[PDB]
RNA sequence: CUGACUGGGGCCUGUAGAGCACUGAUAGGGCUAGGGGGCCCACCAGCCUACCAAACCCUGUCAAACUCCGAAGGGUCCCAG
RNA sequence: CGCCUCCUAAAAGGUAACGGAGGCGCCCAAAGGUCCCCUCAGGCGGGACGGAAAUCCGCCGGAGAGCGCAAGGGUAGAAGGGGGCCUGACUGCGAGGCCUGCAAGCCGAGCAGGGGCGAAAGCCGGGCCUAGUGAACCGGUGGUCCCGUGUGGAAGGGCCAU
RNA sequence: UCCCCCGUGCCCAUAGCGGCGUGGAACCACCCGUUCCCAUUCCGAACACGGAAGUGAAACGCGCCAGCGCCGAUGGUACUGGGCGGGCGACCGCCUGGGAGAGUAGGUCGGUGCGGGGGA
């Protein structure tokens, strides 16, 4: 590389919210991030976050069976 | 009626009518043909009159293939002006046609019909004509 | 050369799995990363404030490498383009730096993408290369809210020695590129 | 040559003689020309300057 | 469809042949470096020298220089003095420069 | 009625001035041309307007090298 | 003795003719972006056209200012009558 | 109404008409010299804002792009594109030719002086080329120091440049 | 003097595109590195240096195949120098000498010079 135009890369630890620490390289030695691949829903199996719904609708109301036959 | 949609030049020098046709001498699409026996500039109007008469003979039916095209612009000086002051205005378009050329073909029609339409068409053209039918000689070209 | 986790992962985990999966007869036939070429189509700096030294800075923080300028091949009316105008950046990452970039793209950047539902399965070149676009540079661990004047995305070309898409999906997937379908 | 593309002489700065006539555009090149030229008088190259024709 | 290398080679070689001198052409492989002085009028090589042929050693640059020297010596032995340097697709630098400089010490005129 | 045409330029008397086998002296113009229809060959110069001319006394010879173009040489006497 | 003219030999040329590879023109068909129109719809997509029709392809052509070709001749130099 | 390019023009040159079509009367301090490097248009596929077309990646793609402006010829084995150093956009000449009624117009190796670029071979006396122009007379300005009406000056002129 | 390779030319596509096969001892390349010389409008991709673990995957070389590309008769004709006729014309014919283009048959997956390095 040409001298004097490039930000030096040094060993660098990125600290995610799941409490993961990544040993990589950056122009900054230590980084805090809110999320990473280790804890991200799309990555992590299929963590169905807040909606483990099973839809739930629409047949599935069931309040109830009390109308006569 | 037939004229170029566009051209590189508005007026063409006149040129000559020597020789037999360069190509276009064998039947190539239909069954019967009208071939030119003598050279001429065939005008767009003359062509259109041949065509119209042919469809008129068929009433409904047949296919007419027109094989000559009027791309030569024809120039004429305004009436009564003297010689000079530049070339005349384009007044129409012609197809240069030499002896041997198949100018028109017909298909999809009886023999007596193809003969007659081509004859009537012939009467619209300012040259002598020959009707022909497709041969093996045509097919081998 | 640097020991970087992803580089190692390639030699150790990915090389073999690939040879298994396609039965290569020669070590050089197995798919390699050639180059990652990052581009900023920009041109919001055409006349305006062609101080996109701010972006060149941002890009150089992300890659550890200073981009070079791209200028218009021809003049363009409707986009307002005088020929020779500075309208983009491009940084060609190779070797160690390419790996480091990807390492963090894969670990950190892509995760931070809004409503991320996986990389596009169909963005495959058809000769075994892959392309994907970002909308913002706040995706990278190095660029904080504090430092940015305005949201700008980028184009990422990842170039591979594989002859076919089918092989490239494999290399890129094994390496850890998350695909939606 | 035009009102803006003018003619001009170049002068040996050492011997003060005008040795070359040439032209320039004064909108694109408002500063007086300076060029190294051979001075036939001083018999060597000399910086020459635009001087009014 | 030519390559930068094929164009570059042509572009320099054409300019050299135009002067009509004997052409000192240099080939530089990853390991070796060869040189022939060619008469393009006759399409004939007159004198040769190679690291490969001289079974030479180690540092590529030093080797280059040696083949340069070797070239000159067989050359003046044949009456050749003047010649034009064909750097081919190679920048005039490094091994090639070294080859040139040696042929120069050896008394070859260019 | 008039014409917007009417003009043309002087003819330039271009073409080959000395054909193969012809004896020439140094400086003799051999070809007058626009661009390089013939290229300078052995003992032949090219002026700024592509004019081919003899560099030495000798005899003219033409050469057709296919995709390489056509060439005028002067072979010494 | 160099001349007109002629014999041999080299070099130069882009016409006649022809061709369509370029620039343009061109009938018909095929294939097929783009519109017109008709089903079906405004949840945005579909479907069908004996309609006009781009590029491309095939058959068949056209040109002073087109040429992938290309004569007969012509010009010029050398030897000779 | 002069000049350039094409056609007419009959395959050397030349060739008319109030014949068919277009252009010039500028420009560039780099758009010039040299060294080094680079190669196009267009098609398909891929890519945030981004579209027929901005920038990026891939494959095909000999030249259909570029070359300041008309046209033609030429041209990537560069005349095109980028950069470094530069002013040869020289001064004194000039073998030999092209063209040609004259006068003009054009090309030009080479020697000398002092330079530029290059390691060198070498290239450079403007510009890929063909238009962008105007004889003489009269006069202006800078230089030269050649003439100076008995003599020394001066007036005024010659000469070189413009 | 034959065979392979490395340079460098000549003929200027019968030499090209595409498909298939083949070669690493030698040579060539890719290759391993980027301290050093040198270098990227960013990038050791290129250019450049120092190397020698690997591989002929890419490139290159050498073979094979006629789908494309390219080359291409013979015959006949167009046209024509010269010499003659005919037609009121547009135009048309004869003699002598020359003779295409298209197309058909067919050919082609190069030939060869110089010098190096290796083998018989
Ligand atoms: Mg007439
Ligand atoms: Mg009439
Ligand atoms: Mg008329
Ligand atoms: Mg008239
Ligand atoms: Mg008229
Ligand atoms: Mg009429
Ligand atoms: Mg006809
Ligand atoms: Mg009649
Ligand atoms: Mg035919
Ligand atoms: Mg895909
Ligand atoms: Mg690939
Ligand atoms: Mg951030
Ligand atoms: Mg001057
Ligand atoms: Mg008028
Ligand atoms: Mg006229
Ligand atoms: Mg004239
Ligand atoms: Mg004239
Ligand atoms: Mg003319
Ligand atoms: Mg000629
Ligand atoms: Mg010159
Ligand atoms: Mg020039
Ligand atoms: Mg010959
Ligand atoms: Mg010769
Ligand atoms: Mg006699
Ligand atoms: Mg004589
Ligand atoms: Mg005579
Ligand atoms: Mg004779
Ligand atoms: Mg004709
Ligand atoms: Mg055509
Ligand atoms: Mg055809
Ligand atoms: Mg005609
Ligand atoms: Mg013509
Ligand atoms: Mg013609
Ligand atoms: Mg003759
Ligand atoms: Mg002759
Ligand atoms: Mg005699
Ligand atoms: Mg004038
Ligand atoms: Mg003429
Ligand atoms: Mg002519
Ligand atoms: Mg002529
Ligand atoms: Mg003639
Ligand atoms: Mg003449
Ligand atoms: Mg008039
Ligand atoms: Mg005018
Ligand atoms: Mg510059
Ligand atoms: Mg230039
Ligand atoms: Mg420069
Ligand atoms: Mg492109
Ligand atoms: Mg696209
Ligand atoms: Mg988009
Ligand atoms: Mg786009
Ligand atoms: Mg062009
Ligand atoms: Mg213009
Ligand atoms: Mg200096
Ligand atoms: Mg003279
Ligand atoms: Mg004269
Ligand atoms: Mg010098
Ligand atoms: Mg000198
Ligand atoms: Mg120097
Ligand atoms: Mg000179
Ligand atoms: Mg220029
Ligand atoms: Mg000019
Ligand atoms: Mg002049
Ligand atoms: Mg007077
Ligand atoms: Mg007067
Ligand atoms: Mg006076
Ligand atoms: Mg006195
Ligand atoms: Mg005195
Ligand atoms: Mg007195
Ligand atoms: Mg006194
Ligand atoms: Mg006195
Ligand atoms: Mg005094
Ligand atoms: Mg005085
Ligand atoms: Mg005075
Ligand atoms: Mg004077
Ligand atoms: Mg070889
Ligand atoms: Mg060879
Ligand atoms: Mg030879
Ligand atoms: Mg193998
Ligand atoms: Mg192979
Ligand atoms: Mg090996
Ligand atoms: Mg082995
Ligand atoms: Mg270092
Ligand atoms: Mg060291
Ligand atoms: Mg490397
Ligand atoms: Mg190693
Ligand atoms: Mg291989
Ligand atoms: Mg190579
Ligand atoms: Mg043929
Ligand atoms: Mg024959
Ligand atoms: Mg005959
Ligand atoms: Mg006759
Ligand atoms: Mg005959
Ligand atoms: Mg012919
Ligand atoms: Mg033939
Ligand atoms: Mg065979
Ligand atoms: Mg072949
Ligand atoms: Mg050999
Ligand atoms: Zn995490
Ligand atoms: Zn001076």
């Amino acid at each position: 590389m040409k001298e004097g135009i490039h930000p030096k890369l040094v060993p660098a630890r990125i600290i995610c919210g799941c409490g993961n620490v990544i040993e990589t390289y950056s122009t900054k030695p230590e980084i805090y991030v809110e999320v990473c691949s280790k804890c991200h829903p799309f990555y992590t199996g299929q963590q169905r976050f807040v909606d483990t719904e099973g839809r739930v609708e629409r047949f599935q109301r069931r309040y109830g069976d009390s109308y006569r036959k | 009626m037939l004229m170029p949609r566009r051209m590189k030049y508005r007026k063409q020098q006149r040129g000559r009518l020597k020789g037999a046709t360069k190509g276009g001498d064998y039947v190539a699409f239909g069954d019967y043909g009208l071939v030119a026996l003598e050279p001429a500039w065939i005008t767009a109007q003359q062509i259109e009159a041949a065509r119209v008469a042919m469809v008129r003979h068929f009433r409904r039916g047949g296919k007419i293939f027109i094989r000559i095209f009027p791309d030569k612009p024809y120039t004429k000086k305004p009436l009564e002006v003297r010689m000079g002051k530049g070339k005349g205005n384009v007044e129409g378009y012609v197809a240069v046609v030499k002896p041997g050329r198949v100018m028109f073909e017909v298909a999809g029609v009886t023999e007596e019909q193809a003969m007659e339409a081509l004859r009537i068409a012939g009467h619209k053209l300012p040259i002598k004509t020959k009707i022909v039918r497709r041969d093996a000689y045509d097919e081998a070209q | 050369p640097l020991d970087v986790a992803l580089k190692r992962k390639y030699y150790e985990e990915v090389r073999p799995e690939l040879i298994r999966r396609f039965g290569y007869q020669n070590v050089w036939e197995v798919p390699r990363l050639e180059k990652v070429v990052i581009n900023q189509g920009l041109g919001e700096a055409k006349e305006d404030a062609r101080i996109l030294e701010k972006a060149a800075q941002e890009l150089a923080l992300i890659t550890g490498q200073k981009p070079a300028v791209t200028r218009a091949k021809k003049s363009i009316s409707n986009f307002k383009l005088r020929k020779g105008m500075p309208i983009g950046l491009r940084v060609t990452l190779r070797r160690d730096r390419m790996w480091i970039f990807l390492e963090k793209l894969l670990n950190v950047a892509l995760p931070r993408i809004r409503d991320f539902r996986g990389l596009n399965p169909n963005s495959f070149d058809g000769r075994g290369n892959y392309n994907l676009g970002l909308r913002e540079q706040l995706i990278f661990p190095e660029i904080t809210y504090d430092m940015v004047d305005a949201l700008r995305g980028m184009d990422i070309a990842v170039v591979t020695t594989a002859e076919t898409d089918e092989e490239a999906r494999a290399l890129l997937e094994l390496l850890g590129f998350p695909f939606r379908k | 040559a035009s009102e803006v593309r003018i003619k001009l002489l170049l002068e040996c700065t050492e011997c003060k003689r005008r040795n070359y006539a040439t032209e320039k555009n004064k909108r694109n090149t408002p500063n007086k020309l300076e060029l190294r030229k051979y001075c036939p008088w001083c018999r060597k190259h000399t910086v020459h300057r635009e001087v009014k024709i | 469809r030519l390559t930068a290398y094929e164009r570059r080679k042509f572009r320099v070689r054409n300019r050299i042949k135009r002067t009509g001198r004997l052409r000192l052409s240099v080939f530089r492989s990853l390991k070796h470096i060869y040189a022939q002085i060619i008469d393009d009028e006759k399409g004939v090589t007159l004198v040769s020298a190679s690291s490969l042929a001289l079974k030479l050693k180690g540092n590529k640059t030093e080797v280059a220089r040696q083949v340069g020297r070797a070239l000159a010596e067989k050359a003046l032995a044949l009456g050749i003095k003047q010649v034009a340097f064909d750097r081919g697709p190679y920048k005039y630098h490094g091994r090639v420069k070294a080859l040139a400089e040696g042929a120069r010490e050896g008394g070859l005129e260019f | 009625g008039s014409t917007r045409n009417g003009r043309d330029s002087q003819a330039k008397r271009l073409g080959v001035k000395r054909y193969e086998g012809q004896v020439v002296r140094a400086g003799n113009i051999l070809v007058r041309q626009r661009g390089t229809r013939f290229k300078p060959g052995k003992n032949v110069g090219m002026g700024r307007d592509f004019t081919l001319f003899a560099l030495v006394d000798g005899v003219v010879e033409f050469q057709d090298r296919g995709r390489l173009g056509r060439y005028v040489h002067v072979r010494p006497l």
